[PDB]
């Protein structure tokens, strides 16, 4: 959760 | 693996992954307004955020850090490092604000956006400054790195203290190529780093701003802009 | 100016020597505080602390050969940051802790007595620790005091051209006393660059701290100093 | 008028 978490994986 | 780079790399690496200058959604037919201008700013700004998140993956370091750590430095320093970037551009542009190549702005378009002037005064005055340094496209990669690492940073993660000890060595090596004395290279270090004193100053008042719009009149903010936001509320 | 000529151990000296004196709080043991009695002791403290303050400014070297008008900016601009890595300095010997007074060690509960304290106490603790870390020394500190003072405001201004002389001469004086120390040319830059980054926190806690003093000032209550409002409104 | 003003030129 949180965007910017998720697009720091991608 | 970021602790075993010549400066020459950390430069070539940092100015590889430089992101790029987005464009403007402004429309010149379109009548500006307090609500348009926000919009596009915050539109333009949204979209560097992800161009940012993904630079910010390779700056050495960044990636050994843990997850919830990359987390905290960007919601820390995404306005600050929006904002040099802003500098860094308008460099060249005395007394306009290049937000985009066709987005240029100066002081008496802010005054469109109540409390707009203090900040865009602020911003000119920053990007002077970095004129009158002349301030290089090697050195500001630097700073943008340094923002990235330190705006956050205050178990034991001496590693980020490590990265940023060895940026400070990329920036001398830097100002020993151009010829500088030892002096020069520690005052002009100095000089440096302390900007980053008024970039912070900016970002908070940025940030306060946008606070207010948020719970206000509604000048709406990006799903990921409001994430952000909240970390510093 | 007469700042420029000197050499980094009259440097030194000047500003060993202009060091405000250490002020006490209002004794009394009435603990625990509340929340308008411990604003009550902060305000005060910080309110006294002000006048020595700006005997100190005059006393850095450039400071009175700058405009009066210049001379208040500064002041205004970096006032907080300055009490705030005065009292940073004064902590580093107590972890854990806040020695805002002699008589008044605050630790990190106690800032609960206040909303929106607590916060601000661990950026404090945290860069107070970290100058303990790092061994901060007072020919260090300071430098990096007179800095603030002299840097905060410069950039929302012939006169700057000679703050930022001051500025490098202050610099010249930081590498100096590294050098003295026994540190490598690397360990100079290193440190110099650490110390100065930390100086950008410094300006954070004091950004926060303005906000909540607004809405304490503006929510009435814990009556502030006519001198206090006036270096709040300096940033409102 | 600023209680400032008085501090820096009575600065002791
Ligand atoms: C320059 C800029 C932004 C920016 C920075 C760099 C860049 O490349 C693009 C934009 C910015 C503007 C809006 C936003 O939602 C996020 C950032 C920005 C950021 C915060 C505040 C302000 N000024 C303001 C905002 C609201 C208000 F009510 C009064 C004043 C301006
Ligand atoms: C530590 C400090 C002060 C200080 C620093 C150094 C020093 O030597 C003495 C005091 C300070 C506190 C009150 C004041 O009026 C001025 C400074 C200070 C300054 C501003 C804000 C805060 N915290 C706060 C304030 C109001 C609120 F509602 C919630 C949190 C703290």
């Amino acid at each position: 959760h949180k965007i910017l978490h998720r697009l720091l994986q991608d | 693996l970021a602790l075993s780079l010549t400066a020459d790399q950390m430069v070539s690496a940092l100015l590889d992954a430089e992101p790029p200058i987005l464009y403007s959604e402004y429309d010149p037919t379109r009548p500006f307004s307090e609500a348009s201008m926000m919009g596009l700013l915050t539109n333009l700004a949204d979209r560097e955020l992800v161009h940012m998140i993904n630079w910010a993956k390779r700056v050495p370091g960044f990636v050994d850090l843990t997850l919830h750590d990359q987390v905290h430095l960007l919601e820390c320093a995404w306005l600050e490092i929006l904002m040099i970037g802003l500098v860094w551009r308008s460099m060249e542009h005395p007394g306009k604000l290049l937000f985009a190549p066709n987005l240029l702005l100066d002081r008496n378009q802010g005054k469109c956006v109540e409390g707009m002037v203090e900040i865009f005064d602020m911003l000119l005055a920053t990007s002077s400054r970095f004129r009158m340094m002349n301030l290089q496209g090697e050195e500001f990669v630097c700073l943008k790195s340094i923002i990235l690492l330190n705006s956050g940073v205050y178990e034991e993660k001496d590693h980020i203290h490590r990265v940023l000890d060895k940026i400070t060595d990329t920036l001398i090596h830097l100002m020993a190529k151009a010829g500088l004395t030892l002096q020069q290279q520690h005052q002009r270090l100095a000089q440096l780093l302390l900007i980053l004193s008024h970039i912070r100053h900016m970002s908070n008042k940025g940030m306060e701003h946008l606070y207010s719009m948020k719970c206000k009149n509604v000048v709406p903010l990006s799903d990921l802009l409001l994430e952000m936001l909240d970390a510093h509320r």
